[PDB]
């Protein structure tokens, strides 16, 4: 039961009692994450009056390569956890890579509980500087449309999706958030690209009352309004007649709109006259909705090049940065809504995890001994290390942050990370050289309809006999299904390595399956990745995913614009 | 003078030459008669200095040209792709022969007679001809090797042509589709598909019994 | 292992080629398959191994090739004619192409049932392209030269054939008759015109209602 000042109170008192609360939460994960044989053979046994210092030197750090085998157990055929706690409801792919390979981190219930609480702190602090109407709704680009079953019979899912499809989604967010433009059915809809334009249409339908415009980052809103700029005449023609267009094939989305479709010649006239009058499509967001308070999302790190174009879309309206958090954990929150995005900074949440910090300073890099977060020195840059309840103990993301200041005793941070990249040798390779040429090769046939490819990916499926293919494609707009089939065939012959191409040719690896995911999918996983609890600069996308990768996995089976197995052979 | 290509407002016999300009990255200019400008060039026919009145015609710094057979040859060789041996330029022309007989073949009567009735008799003799290119191409990426070529481009027009004619023409030879995409794979031609010059249809004359009309 | 040109006893696609094998004074042997040897057609093609199946076919001691137009440039390069030369390659082909329109034009009609009305209008459309040929020829003896090339007999086949279907189509073109007069004038061709090897009829396979059949 949300009280605006009471939730900030819990945060405020908490920031003051951060040291005590944190060692208690250190104690909490220690009391909770215990009995996996991993922790005990690393030496853990529990409690004492000795829980912090001895732990850091004694209990060991972790990387993605070493973290890879144990959930690999869980995902493959037999759920067999040995480093986390409980067998995970869903697994999360972490950004950066493991010697050129997929990264592994478990996702727990507390995060969804932590989601509600951090956000609860976020918007409440925002509401003191940005007062809101309690009966309004919001325009949010949030999608949970894709779910997959693991080879082990276990669901795997992105952080965001797991929360939305959780039984407690509606009760937990009824009081604290303004309703989505799109029906939840539409957020869960098989076609997020289609959901994207219809939710946007939904926004225009209740333009007077909306108070938010939301995505997790800037460039996704950017691509959305380019599309709106591209398909706005498409929107109004649909509205005049009151009939949804034939481009749209998906079962749930067309029936929703048909109910919402009444002939409105006039609205199309109003929107059309107003829309064509503006110059060079700069900043259409307040025009479309006369009462909205702000634009919400990530605007730092890799988002800095995208800040001017969101600013381009933002115009003179205040920019609010979303809180910094992840499937690994939630780490920081924005409690200064008035400040600009460039000077914006995010408040660490005391009770979610024990953070220690790997020193960078004396040369490049560093092996200097780590210190506590509140014990960290102001103005210097260090790479974060994370021990939490996501089964992550001293997990190095590989990324360095600076301290802007202090909300009381807890630090606020700036992230100048735009690439944390370091790599090694990959054996689902099939390098990017070959993949980029391949995805680009198959790209022209769709391009006959002036549509281009947003993003690409591939997969290792050992559930099937044999292990094989699975390709992800994001494009700007909707297209027919037969051109895609053929595209699958180019991709089928494109990868040229002897072993792979010989097996491919005689189907020793199954015939390529092409499933067209809807738009913003990869954008949504990008949403997850930049927010990764650490130094807000973590987005490099693994291009072929092992049974081992995770964000991508949930995505592949259901949310298909169309799904086709090779029109070759 | 820079390359000038004139042709009917159709893809037509002119797709392979326009497409060959772009794989070659050759830059070109276009003058196309619209809905009724075809008749106007009456006065322009003997005043162009062109040896034999018709379309396409070709005015450059070096020559006066026309007709598809001739233009494809002249452009490709200057850019070193007409052929290399007694055996293989022939092979080219033969492969040209194979696509043209099937393509000029769809066009005997695609804008004439009942195309559907004549479809069945020709779609009765086509499997061998289609099956010939698929068996030869197993070891080579295309018909003649590893760098995309002009026989493939009339062939590109070609593949489009029995498939628009007959959707399931190509059910039993899967190799050709990935192969079309691999010739379609080159970056520049993709971008012109992306760009304004690309005209999807009609393949043949505007007034076609089959493949005709302004809108599909 | 004398080179084999294999074809039916028909003018058709091979007609320019026969007389011309004698221009280069090149050795060659023949396989003559009749109207009644349709049974031969099914059983011969892949038993000697053609990748691209078609008639007419011609094999030099080392070459494998088909399709009339392709066979011709084949013959010309063996006569060191390409290398490349642009205008002419594109102009021979244009010249050839106007006649391909003429040659395949009659072949379009060749399987047609009416014939007479398509030909008279083929005849109505002949003076344009011939005038284009006529305005090429007067300064010199024949279409593009002094002493015979390959493109000669094809227009000849075209013009010879068209003279048979209508007696007075060449009446208004005096330069074209010298042209007719000129090749029957050169020693090897007139000498072999009266030989057993010479083939005059039919214009298309005997199945053609006109220019098929038996009598000139
Ligand atoms: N067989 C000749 C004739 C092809 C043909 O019909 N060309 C048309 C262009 S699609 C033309 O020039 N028509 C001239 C006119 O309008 O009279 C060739 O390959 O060029
Ligand atoms: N463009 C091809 C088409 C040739 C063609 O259709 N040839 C006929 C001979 S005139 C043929 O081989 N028919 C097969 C048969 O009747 O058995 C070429 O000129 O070679
Ligand atoms: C209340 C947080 C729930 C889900 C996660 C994300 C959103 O719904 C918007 C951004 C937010 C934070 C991020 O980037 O991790």
């Amino acid at each position: 039961t949300f009280d605006m000042n009471r939730v900030i109170d819990e945060f405020d008192e908490m920031t003051r009692n951060a040291h005590q609360v944190q060692k208690q939460t250190l104690k909490e994960i220690l009391l909770k994450n215990q009995s996996a044989i991993y922790l005990q053979n690393c030496g853990l046994n529990g409690n004492a009056t000795d829980p912090e210092e001895a732990f850091k030197s004694m209990v060991p750090l972790v990387t993605d390569v070493e973290l890879e085998p144990y959930i690999k157990r869980m995902v493959d055929g037999d759920t067999s956890p040995i480093l986390t706690g409980h067998p995970v409801p869903a697994i999360s792919l972490s950004s950066g890579t493991s010697q050129g390979r997929p990264k592994f981190i478990p996702f727990t219930d507390e995060l969804m509980e932590n989601t509600l609480q951090l956000f609860r702190t976020a918007f409440a602090f925002r509401n003191r500087d940005f007062p809101i109407d309690d009966n309004g709704k919001a325009l949010q680009f949030i999608f949970s449309s894709k779910q997959y079953i693991s080879t082990g019979g276990v669901p795997v899912g992105t952080a965001t999706t797991n929360v939305y499809r959780n039984p407690n989604f509606k009760a937990g967010m009824k009081s604290i958030t303004s309703p989505s433009c799109s029906p939840d059915e539409v957020i869960f809809s098989p076609d997020v690209h289609q959901a994207l334009y219809c939710h946007l249409l939904s926004g225009i339908l209740f333009r007077d009352q909306v108070q938010y415009v939301f995505a997790v980052f800037a460039h996704g809103l950017v691509h959305a309004f380019r599309t709106f700029e591209q398909v706005w005449e498409e929107i109004v023609t649909d509205i005049k007649d009151g009939v949804l267009s034939n481009r749209i094939t998906v079962p749930s989305v067309r029936t929703a709109m048909s109910k919402l479709l009444t002939p409105n010649p006039e609205l199309a006239e109003t929107i059309r006259t107003k829309c064509m009058s503006l110059s060079n499509w700069y900043g259409l967001i307040p025009a479309l909705f006369p009462n909205a308070k702000y634009v919400y999302g990530i605007m730092t790190g890799s988002m800095e090049p995208y800040v001017p174009k969101l600013r381009h879309y933002a115009g003179d309206l205040p920019l609010v940065s979303h809180d910094y958090g992840s499937s690994e954990g939630w780490i920081a929150a924005n409690v200064t809504p008035r400040l600009s995005p460039e000077e914006a900074t995010f408040a660490v949440i005391p009770n979610l995890g024990y953070f220690e910090f790997l020193p960078v300073s004396e040369t490049g890099e560093g092996e200097e001994k780590p210190v506590g977060l509140t014990q960290v020195k102001i103005g210097e840059e260090y790479e974060v290390v994370i021990t939490n309840y996501a089964g992550l103990y001293r997990y190095r993301l590989g990324d360095v942050v600076k301290v802007i200041g202090f909300y009381n005793n807890t630090p606020q941070l700036k992230f100048i990370c735009r690439r944390n990249l370091i790599l090694s040798i990959n054996i689902d390779k099939n390098t990017e050289r070959d993949l980029q040429l391949s995805v680009e090769s198959a790209a022209k046939r769709l391009s006959e309809e002036k549509i281009e490819v947003i993003d690409f990916s591939s997969y290792i499926d050992v559930s099937t006999d044999p292990g094989h293919y699975a390709i992800f494609w994001e494009i700007s707009g909707e297209t027919n299904e037969d051109v895609l089939q053929d595209c699958c065939n180019c991709l089928d012959r494109a990868f040229i390595d002897a072993g792979y191409v010989s097996s491919r040719k005689c189907k020793t690896i199954g015939a390529l399956e092409l499933r067209v995911v809807a738009k913003g999918t990869f954008r949504k996983i990008q949403e997850h990745f930049l927010g990764l609890g650490s130094s807000a600069g973590q987005f490099k996308m693994p291009r072929c995913v092992k049974p081992s990768n995770a964000k991508v996995l949930q995505i592949l089976c259901e949310n298909v614009v169309s799904s086709y197995f090779s029109t070759a052979f | 003078m820079s390359p000038i290509l004139g042709y009917w407002k159709i893809k037509g016999l002119v797709q392979p030459t326009r497409l060959l300009l772009e794989y070659l990255e050759e830059k070109y200019e276009e003058h196309l008669y619209e809905r009724d400008e075809g008749d106007k060039w009456r006065n322009k026919k003997f005043e162009l200095g062109l040896e034999f009145p018709n379309l396409p015609y070709y005015i450059d710094g070096d020559v006066k040209l026309t007709q598809s057979m001739a233009i494809i040859r002249y452009i490709a060789d200057k850019h070193n792709m007409l052929g290399g041996c007694p055996k293989e330029r022939a092979e080219i022309s033969m492969l040209e022969g194979a696509v043209l007989d099937i393509r000029y073949g769809v066009s005997r009567i695609a804008y004439s007679k009942d195309f559907e009735t004549l479809k069945v008799d020709f779609l009765s003799k086509l499997p061998e001809m289609l099956k010939m290119f698929e068996d030869r191409l197993c070891h080579k990426t295309y018909l003649n090797g590893d760098h995309v070529t002009h026989p493939d481009f009339m062939l590109y027009d070609a593949l489009d042509v029995v498939l628009y004619m007959d959707p399931m023409c190509l059910d039993a030879f899967p190799k050709l589709v990935c192969f079309k995409k691999r010739i379609e794979a080159i970056p520049q031609i993709d971008k012109y598909l992306k760009s304004s010059k690309y005209i999807a249809w009609p393949l043949q004359g505007w007034q076609a019994t089959f493949g005709g009309g302004d809108h599909p």
